[PDB]
């Protein structure tokens, strides 16, 4: 409902059952963005680079894979998250400081990098806009319901998804 | 474990935008635990493309407030294995920060985690739990006040009794607690602990 | 709440007594979390008459630490509805009191209580654990090492995942820690969470 | 096993199983006493006395009720507390400051002083010493067993009770 904004969303394997676990979404346009991350000790690669590419206030979407937190993962996976970054960034074409990436579930597990290096030859600007509720669902770990919010402001549409019902007390910054 | 994106179609100023999501943040997402443990990956983004306009940012705050608050509760009525959520309204604080800290410490009490999802009304355990502030020594206990649902039952007929036995069979439950010491007021939330979520986590 | 009495007929300094006290109850008593309700009556106590003359305080203070942390491990073994102790053994911190904080975290995390509770090794939610401690920015998760027994599995042949399967199947369970920062250690006890404990508290 | 410590023990029905529930421990003789407490800001009148009695360093003895914590008792639940600290030295003829009071259990619920006065009345110096597995039994109330340990030092016995396995990450100071 919001304009401007696409989403992306395909089952690249980061558990063995076909569900969508591999999610992008983006503004077709320029955007602001704010953003907020846990200030773990042990906060990983994805935690960073997001932190960075929100310095200059400037970024238009975000990779969100699921069911791999890529978290203590150590330089490997330093390295595969700033793959999978710019690969997206690439894909759509945009600058590499204006994909955000996030990473939710298993710790100290690498990524499934052939089957998200295949998925990333095929990844392009989808038709049509929309499809929050299927990003919604393709984020999800240990939830049960898909969450998903809908507010209308002064002619514009805001719309949040979220996820996360364990590991769960935020301290964001 | 949370991940949380927003996206808007209003224009906003980025740094008055900044500071209504850091605004919105810590009454929303930084204000929620189910189970204290602050994840690796902890993640909240606001996108706000211009495609329709500048909006007043004052009430945007209030829409991005609405949403976030919904998203929040539904986290914590949807924490893992959960049954209940649990809300604690602190009032009557010496400021803002220690409300919270009160509410957090109430609220991540296992005792009292475990009292809720057995229907019971143990404000001797709310109380133990409020008592673990051991460095808020302007926390007096014979001036604080503990209630469940509207009805107060610290310090301690049949049927204020029957009103909140009902409010602890339900799936929100809403813990008030007045400090009396100034104006510092604060709301987080939390829910029950049940065998459901340990079964999950142990398994 | 947690109570404990020590009764010895040593003759000793009340001065050097209450020192080596202090010191015994903070790596003892003061060093145990079951649920971290920290209590409204919590009370450990001393008497020393002199019915059997002067002893060696250094002795004493040794004998009093064998005898506390006996008690220690009782009650640890014995939290509500537990399965399995734990012990958190960490070194290399700063110095101890951060050594501590990072125990108490470890030993406190629902997630890691019930890894544990399900013999589960799952060092990255140990990780996660340490990685709360968020103030303490020296903990470099780089240099974090992380192990089950003597076995290391943090940072990550089937003979030591077999070693660590069969520790983590007993009833006392050892996480050891590592910071490498300097040479702060301590140790900390707790449990795992299990459905009894919410059953207990439940109920 | 250490000399001039009698430990007394016997049930006042701070539960309705005839369980053993009141107990006192105390030396024959004076003693230094060492004491750390909770510091809550729900501390009950218990551990208040406490604190006084250890403020010399002087102190004999302890009576521990078991089954009712005897906090938030407001001032009636002040005024047991000080009555039955002050009952029980009177009867073993010891000075207020140095009998020390534990009280663990329930909260938020009165005594049954009809029934420990009545048993203080009856309260003796018992013949003969020790029992202290006794006392480690009578002042259990989650527990599921008793607790306690015996070490000699240099000639000297040292042994220790203790109680509490939920409501439990003490702080004393």
């Amino acid at each position: 409902t919001p304009r401007g904004f696409v989403v992306h969303t395909a089952p690249v394997g980061l558990a063995d059952d076909g569900r969508d676990d591999f999610t992008v979404l983006a503004s077709t346009a320029p955007a602001t963005v704010s953003a907020v991350f846990t200030r773990s000790r042990f906060a990983g690669p994805s935690v960073v680079l997001c932190r960075e590419a929100v310095a200059d206030g400037q970024a238009r979407g975000v990779v969100v894979l699921a069911r791999n937190a890529n978290v203590a993962t150590g330089l490997e996976g330093e390295e595969n998250a700033r793959e999978v970054r710019e690969a997206v960034a690439r894909a759509l074409g945009l600058p590499e400081g204006e994909m955000l990436i996030a990473s939710t579930g298993v710790i100290g597990r690498q990524y499934p990098m052939e089957s998200i290096r295949e998925h990333l030859k095929t990844l392009e600007w989808p038709a049509g806009e929309g499809g929050f509720d299927r990003a919604a669902r393709a984020i999800m770990t240990t939830d049960t319901r898909p969450k998903e919010v809908r507010v209308s402001v002064g002619g514009a549409t805001l719309v949040g998804i979220a996820k996360g019902v364990g590991m769960l007390e935020p301290d964001m910054a | 474990a949370l991940l949380t994106f927003f996206a808007t179609d209003a224009r906003l100023d980025p740094a008055e935008q900044d500071r209504l999501f850091r605004r919105v943040m810590d009454r929303t997402f930084n204000a929620v635990s189910i189970d204290t443990d602050t994840s690796t990956s902890d993640t909240a983004v606001l996108f706000a493309n211009g495609l329709a306009g500048e909006v007043d940012a004052g009430e945007f705050e209030e829409a991005l407030h609405t949403a976030a608050l919904a998203l929040v509760k539904d986290i914590a009525s949807d924490g893992e294995g959960a049954a209940k959520l649990i809300e604690v309204q602190v009032t009557g604080a010496r400021d803002d920060a220690q409300a919270k800290r009160v509410g957090k410490t109430v609220v991540n009490s296992p005792l009292v985690k475990t009292a809720v999802h057995g229907c019971d009304p143990n404000w001797g355990r709310v109380a133990m739990a409020i008592g673990k502030c051991s460095d808020d020594t302007d926390i007096d206990q014979e001036r604080v006040t503990i209630r469940f649902g509207e009805v107060e039952v610290y310090p301690p007929d049949d049927a204020l009794r029957a009103a909140v036995a009902e409010h602890l069979r339900g799936d929100e439950v809403v813990i008030g607690i007045d400090l009396a010491i100034a104006d510092g007021a604060f709301t987080v939330y939390g829910c029950d602990l049940t065998e459901g979520y340990v079964r999950l986590n142990s398994e």
